[PDB]
């Protein structure tokens, strides 16, 4: 059978994500790409304007640029991105998230948060 | 005999500090532990009846960026964030 | 105009897979997720109104070895394991 | 105090049974093991608790075992202090102590090492 690299261990005990909330009218599914140095747990709010394509947010002491990637021609199509969620049938297994209509679940918006130009 | 492993805790609990021989630390002394932000690397494997699915995270991306999956509520203006790996995958026939 | 963060999940839950545009994955396809075995790096800070305690892990030992604190039962022949960082510390007068 | 720019405090410290330590019946151990061994996959550690030097099977690999506490170099470990999370706020740690109020020490220290190879 399949064997993962010698130094890789299986992910057991996958945390909760509310699958049921997915095709709920008032809910949207987003993907954000953010710098690794930002501590999201310390944030209380993300001042993203869902109406803007480009903007400059201010998280903590720093300034960043924001791009609504789905508002570009490049990011018009994100059907290459599928969300895999846990299963209640096979222990420690993931399956592709599907709609009530057996349609593949797609991201509604995608944002890149990037640092402003600096010479370190 | 054989030593049985009753429990194994992988997440932080205890700390072994190394000072000098004969160290005396007052019982009232309070300590805090801090962990270096080191983001995980993943491999994804999938199997169908006909196909095999295989993918990995990008080592450099893992160092530069973090990805969040968000469930946003248009009405309440509230978001639920979930850190997630982004794995680029290949499909291969059996 | 500011989105409120209702919850943030740092631990793995969901996976974002990237194939090609128009990919069709059968709903019955079963996947498993695998994580690269890491060892964390730590900093330890202590205090009281007379002394300050400061220590860190060794970068190379983190890569080569793991340390365990164990509670062994002579009678039952059972052990309870706890993964632990080994921090080399210094004491400095306040 | 401010920790390094890229360090975050561990505020959800898992429980450790402090009480199990003062009793005559339990032994407190320290194990130095290669990082490549996945302890989570192991069900047993066939360590010989009488031997100073032994061998142990793990997975399908050859490891030397040394009971450091059985040598003159590893007999004194009073330089090592065990810090445990307090039952009040598992956000702060304190030194583990006995009824004698002098710091808790390891009863045994074991080292598991790979056998010599020529990579």
């Amino acid at each position: 059978g399949y064997q993962p690299p010698s130094d890789y261990k299986q992910c057991k005990h996958l945390k909760s994500f509310p699958v049921s909330e997915l095709k709920g009218d008032n809910k949207e599914l987003w993907l954000m790409k953010v710098p690794a140095n930002i501590d999201i747990s310390q944030l209380k709010s993300l001042p993203l304007d869902t109406d803007a394509t480009v903007s400059t947010v201010e998280l903590g002491s720093k300034n960043f640029n924001v791009l609504q990637n789905t508002s570009t021609q490049e990011g018009s199509d994100n059907t290459n991105l599928s969300l895999l969620i846990p299963s209640e049938k096979k222990k420690e297994t993931l399956k592709v998230a599907t709609s009530k209509d057996n349609k593949s679940v797609y991201f509604d918006r995608v944002f890149t948060i990037s640092e402003t130009a600096r010479i370190p | 005999r054989s030593i049985a492993i009753d429990s194994y805790q992988e997440d932080p609990s205890v700390v072994v500090s190394n000072f000098f021989k004969g160290v005396r630390v007052p019982k009232d002394t309070e300590f805090q532990l801090y962990k270096k932000r080191k983001q995980d690397q993943f491999v994804l494997h999938g199997e169908n009846e006909r196909l095999e699915y295989d993918g990995e995270t990008d080592e450099l991306t893992t160092k530069t960026n973090q990805y969040m999956v968000g469930l946003y509520d248009k009405q309440s203006g509230k978001i639920n964030l979930y850190r997630a790996p982004v794995v680029t995958s290949k499909i291969v026939s059996k």
